[PDB]
């Protein structure tokens, strides 16, 4: 598929202005990183979870592990 | 109809605090371009290395 | 045509035509003393050599048969009980078993 | 005792794809079902819709959102496509029947 | 001619943690080596004592060589 | 039991991403191989030539690998025979073949200490603990006739007799050769052995880290620039009513 | 045409596939991963074919001869380097690659898709060459099970292995001959790849709001050529750290010591990038089943496109089965953890757990949490 | 004005641009090694060869 | 397109380079030459890429290790063989299939 031949698309009125004309940086503070937020606050509590999850799963496993095998003081008290 | 369309407003929404009104654009950017340019100019230079 | 051709160059590679037969090999028992197993160099593969202690030959004997994977009784693969001989070549996917 | 009610408000919400502010149909994924449902929309809908899409792409592109206000509402989303679409289906399943 | 290991070890033996673990192995050791038929072995409580030793014996060796 | 203990980290002079290794170190651990382990480890692939630049003088190492004879090409009469070791030749095999070295180390090998430093995890790290930390074994556990107790070395029981102690070599430099000393010094140099490339590579890395520094934002304002044509952007729909 | 850029047959190309290609306004970083995924078949290629330049295919000259390469060649000892952690960022790239798709249904491009997961496998396939060749501990016994990994395949099998490597033991010949499939292979991938893009250009670039983008589309050039020559620095610069400040961090040491066919190291860890299926496949006690699992294991992925039900594309507004896909992550990064981990009870059951969790995910929760999210919404 | 005066002389030119990047990158290459080196070096006093080539070179 | 032959695009290129092109009608033999360059390339390719599954690069074992690839690998022998001639059949191909073009004009 090329161009010209995407979409009947009618009355959309778009203004934009040349890069030069403009600033790149952009409106860091102001819009930038509030959404920045807005995002790392909105799927924090849908991605970290499962990874807290495996931490834990991790942990446990691996502390249990190294503990069994240490010695019951009481494998022998004779 | 189509009079009543406007260039909304991109002042500092947008726009580098040498564009707004009353003054030429011009002279001024031909500035500006040097910059983001020089950046490029840098980047090209930075890669031949 | 083709069935040939084809044949052929799938044996091209399958074998080598380059087969050996070191099937013997002398091992002096004294080498490997109670307890403890020797690993030689034998045929492509590892070779393990056993010197089994009593409670070692009487636990293997105490083996549940039936309840096997590969059901076969330790005096059904060893000549002296004291001499256990295998190929140390596990059967899951070829590795060396310690 | 949990209103299927309630919960798809839920859903709604949670989907948040009315943070972008497109009804729920303005994202059915399009199938050959929908693309003739779609293009059985009358034209006015049909520019909405565009426009709609066109916008949340313009967001989704910016990576930021509509004015908490502008978000549509749940019991304000216009199921514009829903009806095409289902005699569409019906239409072929019919078809689909007839042709055994 | 002193190996600044062992003067650092000198130290470092004396560091609460190795302390509170030289004294659990003295006893295991004394604990095993009472007895007549036991599989206890002190390994564990050996390193133990080692892992904490040797810790703070990197932490400072170092300094001494060139 | 799988029951090991893991060797804890030293302070190496050239752990930091940007720091190199202590040539002056090395010479010594060089030393300390030649004079102690270049007689029951071989190192096959270094060879004098690396010395040169690095810890060693040309004429330093010339001599230094004159120190020994080397079995070489046919005659005319075609026979090996022995000669003095040019500079190109790479360091000494102590035995023959392994099973030859395996019968004048108690039926153990001496592994080849070219890759050893990772060969090993841990590294010095592992190795130095390795050397300096010998000891006689917790109770209830013996390690059989031949081998030497060793905690660090899985097994515990190894086939290697404690190599280093004070003293057993002289550093000409004037460095105090205390165990803990030349042990450190052997260690430093089984790196450089195990990776010659270390300094060059972390200077390398040092200025692939400035370019990245430099490079990536340059791009990045221009791939903002680019798309700030976007980014900026307004739409609206404007029907006829 | 006055363009050229458009009337010459090769020039076309190029100004259609870099130039001129209509792609989504909106496309976040996930789709760079492929643009740099190349940049690993480059890189791979490149170096490898310049270390091919010092290798010797031969038992006795076989590793020494990477030594070698390494200590003699200048900057071989870089290239070496970049190329074993090209492997990773090849696979990390590979593996998030196939994230982005799996979570915005790209995978519904089905065709692009399928030749995907192809690329995968003969990427997993040449990976698992080329790492014999260095023969070291390592390479040899990995050569000795993933081969005779087919010894589960009945009747065709045992034979098809002493064939699979050269007579009936992994030895020389079966080196000499992976290096062939490894020097080969590689320009396969590059190939397929070919094909994949042409099935994705059939139809455009999916999109992160899987909703028809034609209502936007911007011009490849200007804007994502860009976009990838960033990408391209930004995980350029992880790779390159590695390869110059800790190279062997992801590589295992025990390959460091050479292949010795009597004995397999005590503490057997696979690469890493197959950790996961390794994992999967030990945690189901049967040869068969053992590789079966595997099997499945990665050739799952040809079934993802099936089990697919949510009457939206991506999943965005798909919060539900959003998070049961992070689990899916997390439940494979799991997998990874115990696949380094050695087998006993604190692990193992933790093991064939979420190689199980991995399966039912993908067979069956996404699917119901599919069909549900759908008439939470009256579809 | 630098920026000014840059673009205009050696931006503007498609011609130009090229040129000074060239120039420029032989600038950059050896400031940019001069620094690398001495910063690297500098962090490593006394370990390099080039530090001990004395002692057989003194200092 | 109920064709597929043309509705696909992988299958197009086939059905569109081997099916369905337009080539004259009147075409002598020295316009085979060409496919047949491809079949040695082919040839060359599938033989050498067999004969490297055997080949050993390096002085000392360079030499012998075809031989042994001939003595030794079953049919070995007869993959050298094919591929050795397999340059000429493709060096005589090549030679013949530029002779056809000069004399053709197909330089044009
Ligand atoms: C010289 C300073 C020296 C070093 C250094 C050293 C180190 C070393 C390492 C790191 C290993 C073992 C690593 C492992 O886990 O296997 C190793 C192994 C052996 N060594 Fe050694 N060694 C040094 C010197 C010497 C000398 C002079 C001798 C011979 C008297 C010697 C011998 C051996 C042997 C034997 C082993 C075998 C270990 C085993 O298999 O149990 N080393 N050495
Ligand atoms: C598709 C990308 C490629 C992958 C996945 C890849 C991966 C590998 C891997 C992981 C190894 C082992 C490296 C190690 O020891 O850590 C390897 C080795 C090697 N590869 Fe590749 N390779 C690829 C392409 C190539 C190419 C195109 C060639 C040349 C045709 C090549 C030639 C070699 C050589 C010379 C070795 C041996 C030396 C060494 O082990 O580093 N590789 N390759
Ligand atoms: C061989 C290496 C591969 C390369 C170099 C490659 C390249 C590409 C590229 C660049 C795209 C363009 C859009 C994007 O960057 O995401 C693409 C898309 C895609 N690739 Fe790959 N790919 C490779 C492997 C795979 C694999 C292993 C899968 C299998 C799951 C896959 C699945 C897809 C999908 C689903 C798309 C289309 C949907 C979309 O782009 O949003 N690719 N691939
Ligand atoms: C383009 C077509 C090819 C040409 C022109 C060609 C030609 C040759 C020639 C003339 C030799 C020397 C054979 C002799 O001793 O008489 C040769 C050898 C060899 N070729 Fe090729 N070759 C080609 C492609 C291949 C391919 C694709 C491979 C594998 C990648 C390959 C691998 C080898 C091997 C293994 C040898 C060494 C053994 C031998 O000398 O016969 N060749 N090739
Ligand atoms: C002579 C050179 C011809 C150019 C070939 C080269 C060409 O397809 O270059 C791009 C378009 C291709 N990716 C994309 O187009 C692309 C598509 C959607 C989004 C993004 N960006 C994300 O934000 C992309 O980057 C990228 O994946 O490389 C391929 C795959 C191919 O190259 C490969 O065969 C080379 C292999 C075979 C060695
Ligand atoms: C998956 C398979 C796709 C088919 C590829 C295959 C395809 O072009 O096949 C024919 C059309 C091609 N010759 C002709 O078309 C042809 C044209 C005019 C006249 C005659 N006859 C004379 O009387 C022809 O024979 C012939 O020269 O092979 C090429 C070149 C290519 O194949 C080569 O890339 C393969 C190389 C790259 C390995």
């Amino acid at each position: 598929r090329q161009f010209g031949h995407l979409t009947r698309v009618r009355h959309l009125i778009t203004y934009s202005l040349s890069p030069f004309e403009q600033r790149p940086f952009p409106h860091y503070f102001s819009k930038g990183v509030p959404n920045v937020w807005r995002r790392l606050r909105a799927c924090i509590l849908r991605v970290a979870p499962p990874f807290l999850a495996f931490y834990l799963l991790y942990t446990w496993g691996t502390q249990e592990f190294e503990k069994s095998k240490r010695k019951n003081p009481a494998a022998y008290v004779n | 109809s189509h009079t009543d369309i406007k260039v909304p407003n991109f002042s500092d929404y947008r726009r580098p605090p040498d564009d707004y009104s009353t003054k030429s654009s011009r002279e001024s950017d031909p500035s500006r371009k040097g910059f983001s340019y020089l950046v490029t100019a840098v980047t090209t230079l930075g890669v031949a290395y | 045509a083709a069935k040939n051709v084809v044949t052929q160059f799938v044996s091209s590679m399958s074998a080598s035509a380059d087969v050996l037969a070191m099937s013997k090999i002398e091992i002096k028992l004294s080498d490997i003393p109670e307890g403890k197993n020797m690993a030689f160099k034998w045929r492509g593969k590892p070779l393990f050599v056993r010197h089994r202690t009593k409670k070692e030959i009487d636990q293997e004997a105490a083996v549940e048969v039936s309840q096997l994977r590969d059901p076969q009784h330790d005096l059904e693969r060893v000549k002296k009980p004291e001499w256990v001989i295998l190929i140390g070549v596990c059967t899951h996917l070829g590795c060396v078993p310690i | 005792s949990r209103w299927l009610e309630g919960i798809r408000k839920w859903y709604y919400n949670a989907a948040g794809f009315n943070k972008y502010g497109l009804m729920r149909d303005d994202t059915i994924y399009e199938n050959d079902d929908v693309k003739e449902a779609i293009r059985r929309l009358p034209e006015n809908l049909y520019d909405d819709r565009m426009f709609r899409i066109k916008r949340a792409l313009d967001l989704n592109m910016r990576q930021q959102i509509l004015p908490k206000e502008q978000w549509t509402k749940y019991e304000e989303d216009v199921p514009y496509l829903e009806p095409y679409l289902k005699e569409v289906i019906r239409e072929r399943k019919e078809r689909e029947e007839w042709d055994k | 001619l002193v190996d600044p290991l062992t003067t650092v070890r000198e130290q470092c033996e004396q560091l609460e943690k190795c302390v509170k673990a030289r004294e659990r192995l003295e006893l295991c050791d004394e604990r095993v080596s009472s007895r007549s038929q036991t599989e206890e072995d002190c390994t564990e409580e050996l390193f133990d004592f080692l892992h904490a030793r040797d810790h703070c014996v990197a932490h400072k060796l170092f300094n001494s060589l060139k | 039991s799988d029951l090991e203990l893991h060797p804890p980290s030293y302070p190496w002079s050239h752990r930091g991403p940007l720091s190199s290794l202590d040539h002056t170190s090395i010479r010594r651990g060089f030393q300390v191989y030649k004079q102690v382990c270049s007689s029951c480890h071989s190192m096959d692939y270094v060879a004098y030539r690396h010395l040169v630049g690095v810890c060693y003088t040309e004429d330093e190492a010339k001599a230094l690998a004159e120190e020994v004879e080397v079995q070489d090409g046919p005659n005319e009469d075609g026979e090996m025979f022995m000669r003095p070791g040019k500079l190109s030749d790479y360091f000494p095999k102590p035995y023959p073949n392994p099973e030859a070295a395996r019968a004048a180390n108690n039926g153990a090998l001496p592994p080849d200490l070219s890759y050893i430093v990772r060969a090993r995890h841990g590294g010095e790290d592992y190795v130095f603990s390795l050397l300096t930390g010998y000891c006689e074994p917790p109770t209830g556990v013996s390690v059989r006739e031949g081998l030497y107790f060793n905690p660090y070395f899985p097994g515990q029981a190894i086939g290697m007799a404690p190599p280093i102690y004070n003293d057993v070599l002289e550093f000409d430099d004037g460095t105090p050769a205390t165990m803990s000393q030349v042990a450190k010094d052997v260690c430093t140099f089984l790196r450089w052995a195990a990776e010659p490339e270390h300094d060059h590579r972390k200077r390398m890395g040092l200025k692939m880290l400035l370019m990245m520094g430099l490079l990536v934002p340059l791009v990045y304002y221009m791939k903002r620039h680019k798309w700030s044509v976007l980014k900026s952007r307004k739409l609206a729909y404007r029907p006829p009513k | 045409a006055p363009n050229i850029r458009k009337s010459h047959p090769l020039l076309k190309m190029i100004n259609n596939s870099l130039i001129d290609l209509p792609a989504p306004s909106n496309i976040s970083a996930w789709w760079n991963f492929g643009s740099l995924l190349a940049v690993c078949l480059m890189t791979q290629i490149l170096t490898g074919l310049l270390l091919a330049m010092h290798y010797t295919a031969d038992t006795s000259l076989a590793f020494s001869s990477v030594a070698h390469t390494c200590r003699n060649v200048q900057y071989g000892w870089l290239i070496r380097n970049l190329h074993a952690n090209g492997a990773s960022f090849f696979f990390i790239c590979i593996f998030l690659h196939i994230g982005r798709g799996l979570y915005y249904g790209s995978y519904l491009y089905k065709e692009t898709w399928n030749t995907g997961v192809i690329l995968l496998l003969t990427l997993m396939a040449t990976a698992f060459v080329g790492y014999v060749l260095p023969w070291g501990q390592m390479s040899f016994w990995g050569a000795t099970v993933i081969t005779n990994l087919f010894s589960a395949i009945p009747y065709i099998g045992h034979t098809l292995v002493e064939w699979a490597w050269g007579g009936f033991s992994v030895d020389n010949p079966t080196l000499t001959r992976f290096f062939a499939l490894h020097f080969l292979l590689p320009f396969a991938i590059a190939g397929i790849t070919i094909i994949h893009l042409t099935f994705l250009h059939e139809s455009g670039s999916n999109n992160p709001l899987g909703i028809s983008s034609d209502s936007d589309k911007i011009p490849f050039h200007p804007y994502y050529s860009f976009k990838d020559i960033l990408g391209l620095t930004l995980m350029l610069t992880p790779f390159l750290t590695l390869a110059l400040f800790s190279p062997n961090l992801l590589g295992d040491p025990e390959n460091f010591t050479p292949a010795n066919p009597l004995v397999t190291p005590p503490h057997i860890k696979p690469e890493w990038y197959f950790l996961f299926a390794y994992a999967i496949l030990r945690s189901i006690p049967n040869k068969l089943g053992g590789v079966l699992a595997l099997a499945a294991s990665v050739l799952i992925l040809f079934l993802i496109p099936f089990l697919h039900k949510s009457k939206q594309r991506t999943m965005t507004f798909r919060p539900l089965s959003q998070t049961l896909f992070w689990l899916l992550v997390a439940n494979l990064l799991i997998l990874t953890w115990i696949g380094s981990q050695p087998v006993e009870h604190p692990f193992i059951i933790i093991g064939q757990m979420a190689s199980l969790s991995y399966f039912t995910i993908l067979l069956i929760l996404f699917p119901t949490i599919g069909t549900l999210e759908n008439k939470m919404l009256n579809y | 004005t630098l920026t000014a005066r840059l673009y205009s002389l050696l931006f503007r030119r498609t011609s130009t641009f090229a040129l000074t990047i060239v120039v420029g990158a032989l600038l950059f290459e050896r400031a940019f090694d001069q620094g690398a080196d001495a910063i690297y070096e500098h962090i490593n006093e006394g370990k390099l060869w080039k530090h001990i080539k004395h002692k057989y070179e003194n200092k």
